RNA sequence: AGGAGUGGAGCCUGCGGCUUAAUUUGACUCAACACGGGAAACCUCACCCGGCCCGGACACGGACAGGAUUGACAGAUUGAUA
RNA sequence: AGCGUGUGCCUACCCUACGCCGGCAGGCGCGGGUAACCCGUUGAACCCCAUUCGUGAUGGGGAUCGGGGAUUGCAAUUAUUC
């Protein structure tokens, strides 16, 4: 079966696991506070989610 | 110091790979007990034992950087 | 009777005036009043590279989206509550009524 | 010369042992290997060395066995046996002696070839 | 694409039934968080209408992991024909 | 609620639940105008404004795009059946969006007019339109193969400080 | 004017070099070198040795229900009960 | 002490009190916390007080390396960490 090689390696961690939500990569991933955006696509949508750089 | 009372979490040689006997080895037995389980690991040709043939670090360090001394 | 409302907000004053607003109502029904409690605001730290790649000098961010929250509480039965909700809400503001 | 003594019991009485005393008798890493279990890709490689050892006439030893499982430990009943270990490249045939029980066969199959800097 | 044909009659009507269906784009999903009730292979219902518009019967628009298949006036009357329904339903956001 | 997120969380959420709808009407309401949305809080029932410039063009053929609009957020997001609405209301002066400003200017040299004469055409408008100052900038391969800028500016127009946030709008 | 250091030692880590089936790669005064948010067991992964799959829409010509064409435990094969 | 963080749409994975078992790492039970509520009055180090050492590569220093015991994981050998 070609089914049982195609997906069946675990993936519930490690960095294969997560991905962007935007820019879909694996390498500078936001997970804190359930972003789960890279901190490139994070940066251009910083403002409209609502972070400020106040200080 | 089995007999005395010692626990076996202290000896330096617990469950030896030949006798399983938990005991502590004392400064003639410890240096040929550490050339046994080395030429050991050498003539099954592991690779933590060919390490050691060659001089090199067998913990698996970065040998790129350091180690340097006797390596003239 | 003992009923707990909760506003949080993103932004300070669209909460103190509703966080006011509510008092409006609820002087209006001429009822013993909580005053507006103060909780300690919590802020959302996300410090990062400006640089998209890794080069340049390394200059970071600093992110932050302060969050309040405001407790006001009142001795009063679910129906004169309803009706004070629904009047001059703003989106900003997120109101959580507790009945309990 | 003298027999085989695994912490104090020889070869032949490892093989006729059940595996629950198996664990105890070892290392830490191995044992909780097989507490944890084995796999069916793992399973399917034991039943392909007395396929090969069954088949081997007795003054010969058995037939070359192939495999990419570097992770599976040398357990009493593989001795005896010409694994051809795959390093990433090819496949190195090693033959499993009674002193490799408690060992991955990845140990035995070096992977990089060592380095000698001077005359090219 | 050799996929059973009992898994087309149910997307085609589920994209009748609803003028616009989404999928995220994951071809690792065996699952839909629309069409829930059976296995429908998602890699398959994204494939499958990317031969609508390569004909011309759907739009596309992408929301960072999301399809949105938008079927245009020529695509209600290939289901009217292809599936044989009657001249007389029209999907929910033809009707008000 | 079901799983009951932290406060925290939410707030994070909803910033990620109007990200997404601003690029998605971005990449679809663009060439009839769209120039941002905005989220009014009810309880079960969203309301979510499509403020845009020309609303008849929105709506379609006897108002088909918004209900076209508001089945795909029904499925993306998971609401509930008929718990969400849209609406499409008016760009008061508009020439003072700037992002109105931009997908328009966009059009035209995708309509293969002139830089410079499109960029004129935006400038001034958007000056009787009853502004302070502006600038047009158009970066980009122009001209050749090496890529120039051109920067058309005039009247009042600040950067730094903190008033940049809400006296000025850039796209 | 001084403080604490770095340069010396061991080790960690990045870069060059050498080595290697591969040791993926970017960046080289400030403004490259615990920097690519790069603390890589799988994944990541771009490298190397192998091995499956088409997930080659659409359009056009033959082949085709007297069947165009999918899946399938055995034995041998395989690493794998691909 | 003060910054924080904490049970996840996909997500399968949280922060931990208390009681037992074990030298330890840890294990087994029970509850709290979607959090100014529970961890948590965050009983942090340094410092402070009192012993031992006594100028000796010394009880300075902890590199290298042997043997054993755990935990995460589908999987640790090129020692994941402890």
């Amino acid at each position: 079966g070609h089914q049982q090689l195609y997906w069946s390696h675990p993936r519930k961690f490690g960095q294969g696991s997560r991905s962007c939500r935007v820019c879909s990569n694996r390498h500078g991933l936001i997970r804190k506070y359930g972003l789960n955006m890279c901190r490139q696509c994070f940066r251009q949508y910083a403002k409209d989610i609502g972070f400020i750089k106040l200080d | 110091p089995r007999q005395y009372k010692i626990p076996d979490w202290f000896l330096n040689r617990q469950k030896d790979v030949k006798d399983g006997k938990y005991s502590q080895v004392l400064a003639n037995g410890l240096d040929n007990k550490l050339r046994e389980d080395l030429e050991r690991l050498k003539k099954i040709r592991a690779h933590r034992g060919l390490r050691h043939f060659w001089g090199l670090r067998v913990r698996g360090q970065h040998t790129k950087t350091t180690g340097r001394r006797g390596r003239t | 009777h003992r009923i707990r409302i909760t506003l949080t907000s993103r932004n300070v004053k669209s909460l103190e005036k509703v966080c006011a607003d509510l008092i409006r109502g609820a002087k209006e029904k001429n009822l013993k009043v909580k005053g507006p409690v103060r909780m300690p605001t919590k802020t959302l730290r996300i410090t990062t590279r400006k640089t998209p790649c890794g080069e340049g000098s390394k200059t970071w961010d600093r992110f932050q989206m302060r969050i309040h929250k405001r407790l006001i509480d009142l001795h009063s039965p679910s129906e004169i509550v309803k009706q004070i909700t629904s009047i001059s809400i703003e989106p900003g503001v997120e109101v959580e009524v507790t009945i309990a | 010369f003298r027999k085989f003594t695994y912490r104090g019991v020889d070869l032949d009485q490892l093989l006729d042992m059940s595996y629950e005393q198996l664990m105890q008798l070892y290392s830490a890493r191995q044992r909780r290997r097989l507490s944890r279990g084995l796999r069916r890709k793992q399973h399917s490689l034991l039943k392909r060395l007395r396929k090969a050892k069954k088949e081997a006439p007795p003054m010969e030893k058995p037939e070359v066995v192939k495999t990419h499982l570097r992770d599976m430990i040398i357990l009493p009943e593989m001795v005896g046996s010409m694994v051809g270990v795959y390093n990433g490249k090819t496949f190195n045939q090693v033959e499993i002696k009674p002193e490799m029980i408690g060992h991955y066969l990845g140990e035995f199959s070096i992977t990089y070839k060592p380095v000698k800097h001077g005359r090219p | 694409m050799l996929m059973p044909k009992k898994n087309r009659i149910a997307i085609y009507e589920l994209l009748f039934k609803e003028g616009v269906m989404v999928a995220k784009k994951d071809v690792h999903m065996p699952k839909h968080p629309e069409l829930a009730d059976k296995n429908v292979p998602n890699l398959h219902v994204m494939k499958a209408m990317q031969s609508l518009k390569s004909r011309g019967y759907v739009k596309e628009q992408f929301a960072w992991r999301h399809f949105y298949w938008y079927l245009t006036n020529e695509g209600i009357q290939y289901l009217r024909d292809y599936l044989h329904l009657p001249p007389e339903i029209v999907p929910a956001t033809l009707r008000r | 609620m079901a799983v009951q997120i932290s406060k925290k969380r939410k707030f994070v959420a909803d910033g990620i639940f109007k990200a997404e709808l601003n690029e998605f009407l971005t990449r679809e309401l663009a060439e009839d105008g769209y120039s941002g949305v905005e989220v009014r809080v009810t309880p079960t029932r969203t309301e979510i404004i499509i403020l845009a410039t020309r609303t008849q063009n929105v709506l379609g053929e006897k108002g088909r795009r918004i209900r076209e609009l508001t089945a795909v957020v029904q499925k993306r997001f998971g609401f509930p059946e008929g718990s969400v609405e849209l609406y499409a209301e008016k760009v008061a002066t508009r020439g003072l969006c700037a992002i109105a400003q931009a997908e328009s200017l966009r059009y035209k040299l995708l309509g293969g007019l002139a830089v410079r004469r499109a960029c004129y055409g935006v400038l001034r408008f958007i000056m009787e339109s009853g502004a302070k100052g502006c600038e047009v900038v158009v970066s980009g391969k122009l001209r050749g193969q090496r890529a120039k800028s051109m920067k058309f500016v005039d009247g009042l127009m600040i950067h730094s400080g903190d008033p940049v946030n809400y006296y000025v709008d850039t796209a």
